[PDB]
């Protein structure tokens, strides 16, 4: 995981 | 439909903070509701950029204030979740849903948490923000703070649950 949230991107997105 | 184009050229400018376009727009008819490809509005996409002067205006000309995206966010989450806490403000002061949950649970808590901001939790709390929301996994802001070395949040986090 990491990455913030975002118009595709879920707050749990794989690693 | 009609003005199809219109809502495409106002979410491009909410998003790329074109103050004098996006009032252009909504002098022209635009739909302040339009959502894009992932089902953000231009509330949405002014938030999660951070230009208040264009959260300010979308809001005054019929924005949702609790419109949700395809991850069920909120104009709130983004705003939270990118550190512009004068957006946070205007947002829960027009109505946003402090304790608003995304497809997987998230509250803005649980974002202000992780993240690792203090004032951000703090304004969330005044605001009535559920200390007890659980997401997807069942974890609370609470355990994504102390999962994440924000030491000072999860106390402050414990005090409220009290």
């Amino acid at each position: 995981k990491s990455i913030r949230i975002g118009p595709g991107q879920a707050f749990y997105a794989x690693p | 439909g009609p003005g199809s184009d219109l809502g495409k050229k106002l979410l491009e400018a909410a998003r790329a903070g074109q103050d004098d376009e996006v009032r252009i727009l909504m002098a022209n008819g635009a739909d302040v509701n339009a959502d894009d490809n992932t089902g953000e509005t231009p509330l949405h996409l002014a938030a999660y950029e951070g230009h208040l002067e264009i959260v300010e205006v979308l809001l005054k000309t019929g924005a949702d204030v609790n419109a949700e995206d395809m991850m069920g966010f909120t104009p709130l989450h983004l705003a939270a979740a990118w550190g512009h806490l004068e957006i946070v403000e205007v947002l829960l002061k027009h109505g946003a849903d402090v304790n608003a949950q995304d497809n997987q649970g998230v509250t803005p808590l649980h974002l202000a948490a992780y993240e690792g901001h203090l004032e951000f939790v703090e304004v969330l709390l005044k605001h009535g923000a559920d200390v007890n929301a659980q997401d997807k996994f069942g974890k609370t802001p609470f355990d994504l703070a102390i999962d994440n070395g924000n030491e000072d949040i999860a106390e402050v986090l414990q005090k409220a649950a009290k």
